Formats: C-alpha cells, structure tokens, sequence
C-alpha cells in the first residue's frame, strides 16, 4: 500500500501541472549581458561571436543548437531564473500563471482527478486536501525543492567508434548545474564499465543531469579542435536526465542521444541514481511508480469499472500499442510517464504484463500479439547503426529482460494449456472464441518470434509444433470424451427417433463385445470432430499452412486412437464372435469408407 | 473400537428383530405399528448420531468411526426397506383403487358430445375418478403425517408416490388390453383413445395427486414430484395419445432405431444401391433407390413365382408424395435381378434421420392376391453420413418393434380415418403372407 499512496500524490502532482500544457520557450536571439554558460551544454555565451538564445519568459539562456534540448518547463524555469536573479514579482507572477494553469486544468478535466481518486480509492475530501497540497508542491517551484543526488555511472553498451583504431576511449562527464565531474576513461572499449559514483547538490528540479560520454582524445588533433569547439573529447553520446524524472534509488539504461548533427551516436548508458528529495525521502523509482499506477489503473478499469472485462481501447496506427485505455485513463499514464521520464517501451511491456493475466478475455490475444510484435520490432529492428545484438539491447530494457522473458514463458505455458483444450476453451459455436483462438496462436507465434528475434534464441519451441502438440493433447482429450460419451453425442446429433437420443450405458457410450453399434456411432462422431477440425479449426488455424492443418492432424490422431482401439476391439470380437458376419462386413464398409475418406 | 462393535451388534440386532417382524405388522389393522417400528429405526439413527458425537464424532478413532458410519448407512437402508415393505402392503389397495379410477374414467370419454355427468367439468370428473384413491390417500397420508417422524413419512411417501404413478401408468394410461383392442387383431373396434377430455381429467387428477403428495410442503417437494421420472413417464404416454399423425410417425422413425441393424430369421435379401441426394438442384432431399436384385427368397411356391419388389419410403410429411414404387415382376426366379432406379422425395423440413425405406418383396398374383414374400427396413440416418450406399438388405417376415413403436402404432390405428395413418398402419402392419417359406421371424 505505501507505494500506492505515494504514486497517487505524484500522479495528482503530475496531472495538476501536466507537461502537455507547459508554456513554450519564447527564444529571442541574445547577446550575453554577463559572461554566461549555456543552461544545457555549458559553453560560454559571450559577445556577438557566442550569441545564444534567451527565452523572454523564463530567461533560460542556451545556444541555438541547445534550445530544443531544453525540455525544462518555461514557467518553472522562469520562476527559478526570476528567483536566482532576485526578481520576486516576476517569480510570483509566474506562480500565478502556474496557479491559473492548475485551476484551468481542474476546471477543464476534473474527471482526471476523480479517476485518480477512484483508481487509488481515496475519499473526495482527502483527495481535495491532497490536491491543495500538490498545488502547493508545484508552487514551491523549485525554490522549495532541493535534493542530494548520488550518480553511479555504471556502464555503457554499444558506444560508437571514433579512434584511428576503430574503437573509442570513453569517459563520462556528469554535470549538475554549477558542478561538473568526470569518470575515469575506459580505453578501447565500446561497452565500458565505470561503476563510478558522484555526489551532487541540486537546488532546482528543472536542472538536468547532463551525462555526456566522450572519447578521450589527448592527441594534437584534439588540442587543435579545442580552439573552435567546446567538446574536444569526440562526443560519443549523452543522456539529459530531467531532475523531476528522478525518484529514490533508480537503476536505468538511458539510450544515448545526438548533441550535434556531426555527432554519430549509438548505445546506452546504465546509471544508478539515488535521489534524496526534500519532502520526498525514500520514494520508489518512477518506473516502479508507473507500474503501480498502470497496474492499479488497469485493475480499476478492468475489474472495478468493467467487472473483469478488459475494455480494449479504440486505437489505430503504429502508436495504437501506446494506447491502453479511454482518453482520461490514457492521459493519466501518459502525463505520469512523460513527466517522470518513463519510456514508451516500458509502458508497453508493463501493459503487456497486465494483459498477460487477462489473456483469456475476448480480443486480448490480438492486442497482446500486436503489442508484442511492437515490443519485438522495437528491440529487434531499431537502429542498425548500433554494434549490439537485439538480445543485449533488450538486456538494456528498464523493464528487465529476465522479467519479460519469464512473463513470456508463463504466458506461453498458459497459452499451451488453453490450446491443449482448444475445442472446449474455444467452442466452434462461438466465432469470436475461434477468433480468440486464432489470436491466441498469433500471440504464441509473436512470443516464439520474440524469442527468435529479440532473445536471439537458437532453438525456441517452434510455434507450429507447440500448437500441433496442443492440438494433439486436445484431440486425445476429445477422443477420450467422445469415447466415454459416444451414445449421448450420437443420439443427440444424428438419431432420427428421439427415444434413442439419451443415456445408453457408459459401456455402450464406450465399447461392447455384443454389438458393434458403439463403433459405428464413434466413427460418425470421429467424422463430426474431424469435420469440425477441417471446417472450423483448420481455417481458424491457418498461420502455418505448410506445417499445421488441424483437419489432417485431427484425422491422423483420431484415426490412430480409433485404430488402436478398433484393432484391440476386432481382436476381441474375433475371440468371441458374438456379432454376425454381416455386421463386421458393414463395419468393414464403414471403416473402409472412413479410412478412404479421411485417412488414405 | 471394541465399544463401536458393541453398538453395531446391538443396534443391528434391534433393526433385524424389527425388520423380521415388520411385514407381519404391515396388515391393515395395525398400520401404526409399522410406522412406530420405522420411527424406532429412525430413532436409532438419531440416537446413534448423538452417540457418535458423544464418542467424539470427528475425534473418534478411524475404525470405530468407520464402524459407526457403516452402521448409520446400514440403518438408513433398513429404514428405506421398511418404508418400501410398508408402502408395498398398500400396493393391492392402490391397484384396486386405480382399477376403480379406471372403471370411473371409462365412463368419461370425449365429452363435448356426451351427457353432463361425463361432460361434467374436467374438475368434477377428476374428483370422481380420484375418489377411490382419495379415500385411501387423505386418511392414510394424514395419519402417517402425524404418526411418522418426518424422515419416515418422506420415505413412505416416495415409495407410495412411485407406486401410485406406476399403477396409474400401467392400469389407466397403458392398459394391457389396449394391445388386444387396436395394437393387435382381436376386435375391429376403434378402441376409443384417451379422448381430449379423458387426457384432461387424468392430467388434473395427477396434479391433484401431486398436490396431495406435496401436502402443502408436509409431503414431497413439488420439485421431486415434477422431476419424478414416474410422473414424466406417465406424462409421456399421455402426450402420445393426442399427438399428430406426422409427429407420431416421426416419433416412430426416431424411436424404432433398431429397425436398421440386422433382421433375424431372414426370408431372402435385396441388393439396393441408394443415393441420398440433398438434391443438388433444390436443397430438398430426394432418395434415388436402384433396386439391383433379390436373392435367397424363401418362397419356393405352389405355382408360378412372379416376384417383384415394392419399395416404400416412410417418415413424416408424405401425404402429397409418391410413397410407393415397385419393380417389374420376374417369372420363376428366387434370385431376380431388376436394376430399376426409383426416386422418392422426402420433405424439405424433416432431415433424412426422420425417414426410412421399407423394401418389400411380393409375388405377383392376378385373380388371387400379391403375396408378401418379405420386408426390410433401411434407416436414412445411415445414408445421412454415407451419401450413397450399396447394401444387401436381409428380408424379414414382419418389422420388429419396441413398446413405443407398438404404442405409436396402437395410437395411429385409432386415427382410422386419417389416410396417412391408415397407410402407415397398413404399411407397418404388412407382414409376409407366411406361406411358400414361413410365418414368424426374429427381432
């Protein structure tokens, strides 16, 4: 529960002042009125030769090339700048525009804060008071926000090569406002491990931790480049972590971004960041909070609003897998995620984990299959300029590789089980359950394909085969079922006198030595099943047409089981000879026909 | 363990001493004594549960517990037996009653055209019909409801309810003499069916008996009584007596499933090739029947044998359709080839499983009469899978039937003006005119 309550306070704080209605920076060209360091890259803005851009509203100053790296909110930046320059009236005016933005937000979208309240089961009163408290927490700006930050630079994976050697000597500079520190250099390695900890004091949650990875050029060419450009140590990539996206003890793979157009950048940097925020001590990471939010919101939408039914959202295009809910619930997770730096793939792998519990529910296997094809396409294909396997790029998942691998394995097993009773679990009398069956297999394929493509597994249990086994298992159980219920089934489905439709003995809904009629009836039921498999299940299960034909497998298994049984039975009849010659001849004609129709 | 044996021995020896004398007390002057003995027995079960619990119940030793659970089930069964033995001493009276109920109901017929003592209301006729048994029931069930413990009463009542339902079914709804008076040959009477008015009256007498046995919740639950197979069977037999000719005929084809699994004592055989066409031109069903030949015709006759094969279709909705074909005749030929192809229409509605071919060989006899040599049934349910079948149908002397075929037939024979029923009854009632090779078959 302790995470649930904190996530609620953070989600209200996020959504009371959402990022989607942050003010844009109004950048004038600016000549630095004092010797100034760019708020994003820390290069000297001075004179005409090193003009920057100054946002009128926020008085953030940056290079032109840096103005777009400033995801820092203009109004919070303005409140901070105004504070750091002693402009208190401007600070308060910005606090008033921030208030009006929060009043607008509550007035325009009260149903958000109501849905948060219901998702987190909070009372309307404790909600209104916590709402007043989070309004104040946003109007603390960052003048009443401070933190200690403990940045362990763990490793990078997949860095670019910039040396004459075709490798690099990567090191990291970590900058947090006023203070710049650097890791030791790792030489000749595109996957460097530093495991180096820096301490920083942050007085501003709209500061950004600029983690820049650099190739340590100590050579003459670097000493030359230093005169013209401020980043001599040939830039390998960065991550610019907004301090509002820090919470507690984080352990995060950040993909590296391009600073400049001449930057070639690849790979990721694993950063372990402990953050001790004033008034938010020992809080969970925003990934874990987002998971908790998404799980509670999912369980609320599915179980509480929809009585268990997974309401599939109306969503289309290559971003459909990023839509999990109706608009209000969607805006909750998206503003939480966007405010707190939770990458879209994490959100997806999380929602896939939610859906994996409800995978039996209608349409879900299609959504899950699609979602997993996207999660697959993300890790598999994204950027060939990387020198890292899909499995290693997936080991850089902040969801956890292991966790997703296990999740997929459990799901794959649950799918195997349900497919092992596919007839019962997906009755032909429901086309929609046949479509769920189809999408259950399409999900199993997507899992096997994910194992093959993302995990780069050399021998995943081939989906067609897995399904074929399931079908065999179901067919065995079907065979048993019909072989135990023969007379009931036959009576009902074919018998032209209603008085014969009923419960003839189990030993005649099963084999008799006195009469062949069980076998005749069993044959017609076997036919009915083979036809149902041929007609319903084979079209349904056309994913592997060259490897899986349900009607063939049905005929083969059903004939096999029947044939073993029939062979023992005929051996037994051959001993007793209680039925007449003619009856065995008629049975022979039927078996001949059955064989020749479906088996031959 | 030692003591549980003591208990078991003593209480079974009680139950036995009682059970042995029980029947001697089931005579009409001492009705209370059986009830009391049943109550003793039941009081043993009750006091035994107390004693089982006093012996620690669930905390008792496993073999002692097993012994006493055994004992309780045995005693339960003793009580069931005693309840049955008790209910059985009423059986002759219930039979006499139900025969009297039958003597009264014979005076009610289809009374919309009969005097006001029998076009007496459906209620008043039900009450008159019931009077013999309600003298029995009211008195006895009210006495038992007092003097029997509620477990004893319920068991007695189930055994009595069954006994009444079965007695009414046997004695009133399916009286064995209605074999004689229009299933069988004995009397050219219309038998008189259970008429709509006597179907009513009975259905109301039964609801009253059910209410009596329910006794406003003091007796058997309405749910037991409604689910009673005894009642459901009685209702079924009753439902037949009003059912439409086609529905009776469909019922016959669906029920007489065994008229398609080997004639016993055959009189020859017929080669047919049959093609069901779910008619590719219409989605009706048409039945092509190629009569190829007959063989082994047991008919070495006192004259010129001139066999031909009648083929008949049987099933519902055939009034508007050609029910009969025949081959040409063949002179002096116990193995006559024909190669003649006929084409019945079935209905569009009723599936092939509602139908059967009946194939009859006859000796052609001008001046005389065309003697039935033999008859075979083919169930078109088989052909519903097979599509087309070559088969050698063994020929019988008569078609073999169950109680429901024979019940439907005796019902249809009372519809002695319905032309479809007449031809159906006539067609099923066709048997081999015995001679030249023998009279009665096997089933």
């Amino acid at each position: 529960e302790e995470l649930k309550n904190h996530v609620y306070k953070k989600t209200l704080q996020a959504l009371i002042y959402p990022i989607s209605c942050t003010t844009p920076h109004n950048f004038e060209v600016w000549t630095a009125t004092t010797p100034t360091y760019c708020y994003e890259c820390e290069g000297l803005l001075w004179g005409i030769a090193r003009q920057g851009m100054r946002c009128t509203e926020c008085g953030v100053k940056c290079h032109e090339k840096c103005q777009d790296l400033l995801n820092a909110d203009c109004l919070q930046r303005a409140a901070e700048k105004s504070s750091k320059h002693g402009a208190e009236d401007r600070t308060q005016n910005i606090i008033m525009v921030l208030k009006d933005r929060m009043k607008i937000r509550e007035r325009n979208k009260p149903e958000i804060f109501e849905l948060i309240q219901e998702v987190f089961a909070v009372t309307k009163s404790a909600h209104t008071q916590q709402m007043k408290a989070v309004k104040q927490s946003v109007l603390d700006g960052t003048s009443k926000w401070s933190a200690k930050i403990s940045i362990t630079v763990v490793c990078a994976q997949g860095l670019q090569a910039k040396d004459k050697t075709g490798s690099s000597d990567p090191y990291v500079t970590v900058q947090v406002g006023k203070t710049k520190k650097r890791t030791k250099t790792i030489y000749g390695n595109l996957n460097p491990v530093w495991e180096e900890n820096f301490h920083f004091e942050c007085h501003n949650s709209s500061d950004r931790i600029k983690v820049r990875v650099w190739d340590e050029d100590d050579d003459i060419k670097s000493r030359v480049k230093q005169r013209f450009k401020r980043e001599s140590d040939d830039f390998l990539g960065q991550t610019i972590i907004e301090v509002r996206t820090l919470s507690g003890e984080m352990d995060v793979w950040y993909n590296l971004d391009k600073r400049t157009d001449k930057s070639a950048v690849s790979g990721a940097i694993r950063l372990h960041i402990s953050v001790e925020i004033k008034g938010e001590e020992k809080v969970a990471p925003y990934h874990v909070q987002y998971t908790c939010l998404h799980e509670n919101l999912f369980h609320f939408v599915t179980d509480v609003q929809n009585n268990g039914v997974v309401k599939i959202p109306d969503a289309k295009g290559d971003d459909a897998w990023k839509v999990y809910y109706d608009e209000t619930a969607q805006e909750i997770v998206d503003e939480f995620a966007m405010r707190y730096g939770v990458e879209s793939i994490y959100q997806a792998m999380t929602h896939f984990a939610c859906l994996s519990s409800k995978y039996m529910c209608p349409g879900v296997p299609a959504v899950m299959s699609t979602l997993l094809a996207n999660i697959n396409a993300y890790y598999a294909h994204t950027t060939a300029s990387t020198n890292v396997s899909a499995s290693d790029r997936f080991a850089a998942s902040n969801f956890g590789k292991e966790r997703f691998v296990k999740l997929l394995d459990q799901l794959h097993n649950s799918l195997r089980i349900d497919l092992s009773m596919y007839r019962n679990n997906f009755p032909a009398s429901s086309p929609e359950r046949l479509q769920d069956l189809k999408s259950t297999v399409d999900l199993l394929t997507s899992i096997t394909f994910f194992r093959m493509k993302v995990q780069e597994l050399q021998s995943p249990p081939r989906a067609s085969q897995v399904v074929k086994d399931c079908v065999k298992a179901c067919l065995n159980s079907t065979y048993e079922y019909i072989f135990n219920n023969c007379h009931e089934l036959y009576g009902r489905e074919y018998q032209t006198d209603p008085a014969k439709k009923g419960e003839v003995p189990p030993e005649e809904q099963g084999p008799s030595i006195k009469n062949l009629d069980f076998w005749s009836k069993l044959i017609t039921l076997i036919v009915s099943i083979i036809e149902e498999d041929k007609n319903s299940y084979t079209p349904c299960l056309n994913q592997f047409p060259q490897e899986l034909n349900v009607g063939k497998i049905s005929a083969e298994v059903m004939w096999s089981l029947f044939a073993q049984d029939m062979k023992y039975a005929m051996e037994e009849h051959d001993k007793h000879r209680l039925c007449k010659s003619a009856d065995y001849m008629n049975l022979h004609f039927k078996v001949k026909w059955l064989y020749n129709e479906y088996v031959a | 363990r030692r003591f549980a044996k003591t208990i078991s021995n003593v209480l079974l020896q009680y139950a036995d001493i009682v059970s042995k004398d029980f029947a001697s007390y089931c005579s009409k002057e001492k009705e209370k004594v059986p009830c009391i003995l049943m109550n003793n027995t039941q009081q043993l079960r009750v006091q035994l549960e107390k004693m089982f619990e006093a012996m620690g119940g669930k905390e008792l030793d496993a073999e002692a517990s097993g012994t006493l659970k055994e004992l309780q089930v045995k005693l339960n069964n003793v009580l069931d037996e005693l309840s049955h033995v008790f209910a059985t001493s009423f059986q002759p009276h219930i039979e006499e009653c139900v025969r009297q109920m039958g003597d009264i109901l014979s005076q009610v017929k289809g009374t919309g055209n009969v005097p006001a003592s029998a076009c007496s209301s459906v209620a008043q006729d039900a009450d008159n019909v019931l009077q013999p048994i309600m003298d029995l029931l009211d008195s006895n069930l009210t006495l038992f409801a007092k003097i029997c413990e509620k477990t004893v009463l319920k068991r007695v009542l189930k055994e009595l309810w069954k006994l009444v339902m079965n007695t009414m079914e046997r004695t009133i709804v399916l009286p064995p003499e209605f074999l004689s008076k229009l299933k069988d040959h004995m009397v050219r009477e219309e038998a008189k069916s259970l008429t709509p008015k006597q179907c009513a009256v009975v259905e109301l007498a039964l609801d009253t008996i059910k209410q009596y046995f329910h006794a406003g919740g003091v007796g058997l639950k309405k749910t037991f009584l409604e689910k009673s197979p005894d009642l459901q069977s009685l209702r079924y037999a009753l439902s037949l007596y009003t059912q439409a000719t086609d529905l009776l005929i469909k019922t016959f084809v669906q029920t007489q499933s065994a008229q398609g699994s080997g004639v016993e004592d055959p009189v020859g055989e017929v080669s047919v090739h049959v093609e069901l066409f779910t008619h590719p031109g219409t989605g009706e069903q048409k039945v092509t029947v190629k009569v190829v030949a007959a063989n082994d015709l047991k008919w070495q006759t006192s004259g010129i044998f001139r066999p031909f094969i009648e083929v008949n279709i049987v099933g519902p909705q055939l009034s508007d359709k050609k029910r009969k074909f025949a081959t040409k005749s063949k002179n002096n030929s116990w193995a006559p080839k024909y190669n003649e192809s006929f084409q019945f229409s079935l209905s569009a509605d009723a599936g092939p499983e509602c139908y059967e071919l009946q194939v009859c060989v006859k000796d052609y006899c001008f001046a005389r009469e065309d003697r039935t040599v033999g008859l075979a049934v083919l169930q078109l349910r088989e052909l519903a899978q097979r599509g087309s079948a070559a088969c050698w149908l063994p020929l019988g002397r008569r078609i073999h039937m169950d109680d429901t075929g024979l019940t439907v037939l005796r019902i249809l024979s009372q519809r002695s003006n319905d032309e479809v029923a007449k031809e159906f009854v006539k067609l099923k009632s066709d048997t081999r005119s015995a001679e030249e090779g023998g009279a009665a078959p096997a089933p």
